[PDB]
């Protein structure tokens, strides 16, 4: 999963 | 073999490192350093094949942090559920944590609480704040510190209030800073850092 | 000021660890090992600011391991030119060692100019192969190679004995020198005491 | 480029 670095959101 | 321990031994003193490291670049706003210490420990802490408990809440701190430095960004995804913001996870994070000093941890929970709603209202999210009070303050009929405040502010649908300059961003900084500050005089003579200074003056 | 060049100091002992960690789990075929380990000190390296001549040494051979492991992967890009491969990548920083100029460094310098060509001649890529060749070339079999490629041979008693294995087994032998020559910096020698 | 491949 995600750990420090975050998702960035995304336009698709 | 012994080859293995010896990896293990080394990879748990690389992460106390950095996390100190991390703590040092948050305390002192250091945003670069921070950024890549952040990267360091990402990467050691993948590599990771083993846990003891101080490895896991040395963890969960780092991790705590890097949601905290984001705060405001809510266009940070820290969870799989899109749609809980930074400070959220934060919040998340801080549950699994230091809850047997629970005068300094309720002070830092109840401020990252006020700014996961006054990040939202400043920005003029409403809906938003609406949204992640439900998910912060459980059964509308149970009492929180500060819920019934925060409700009220809410459904005022103002993007100022009185109360957020009290419970700034700074204030929630600055607090969580102090338990920085902890982590940092317990970390302060971990074998790398202990080490390494020894050097230096010589 | 001073807690800052701790950490320089730390840092450095972190690299010298992470390419011993690097070169063990390259030498054992440990892939998922060596893929964490790779990333962990990329990120150790991508935090330094400054370089002694002896750091810059130690990322060479990580940057050459992490080249030779990609050798195969066709995706694989190291440089900015698009169309240099990751074992010209590999040769590249080869020659960039501050090192013996040495029979194990020729045999090795030579199975990865062969196999830079070979893994292209498993791919059907004979148009790249002679650009690889091209830009590549001066060796004893030069003149075989050459007309190796024209020929399309593939399966020539050349490239089964001066194999892609061949190649491996070469360089996991320099690999072990390296084990030995800094298994004793800093850190993995403190670990080591404490589990002795 | 350093370490990773692109």
């Amino acid at each position: 999963k995600i750990l420090l670095t975050p998702r960035r959101r995304q336009r698709l | 073999g012994l080859v293995a321990e010896a990896e293990a031994v080394a990879a748990g003193w690389m992460l106390d490192f950095l996390c100190l490291s991390l703590c040092r670049a948050f305390r002192d706003g250091r945003s670069e350093d921070f950024r890549r210490t952040r990267n360091s420990a990402e990467a050691i802490i993948h590599g990771l094949s083993s846990l003891t408990a101080c490895q896991l809440r040395t963890i969960y701190i780092c991790q705590f942090l890097t949601r905290i430095a984001a705060g405001k960004t809510l266009d940070a995804q820290f969870e799989n559920d899109e749609r809980i913001t930074p400070l959220e996870s934060a919040l998340m994070i801080w549950g699994s944590i230091e809850k047997e000093h629970d005068k300094l941890h309720e002070e830092i929970q109840n401020l990252i609480k006020i700014q996961a709603i006054a990040v939202c209202m400043e920005n003029g999210n409403f809906k938003e704040a609406e949204e992640v009070f439900e998910r912060i303050f459980g059964d509308p009929n149970s009492h929180m510190p500060f819920k019934s405040k925060l409700l009220m502010i809410i459904s005022q649908k103002d993007t100022f209030h009185s109360f957020f300059q009290h419970f700034s961003y700074n204030h929630m900084m600055e607090k969580i800073k102090s338990y920085v500050n902890y982590v940092l005089s317990e970390k302060s003579s971990t074998f790398l850092m202990k080490a390494a200074a020894k050097v230096v003056e010589s």
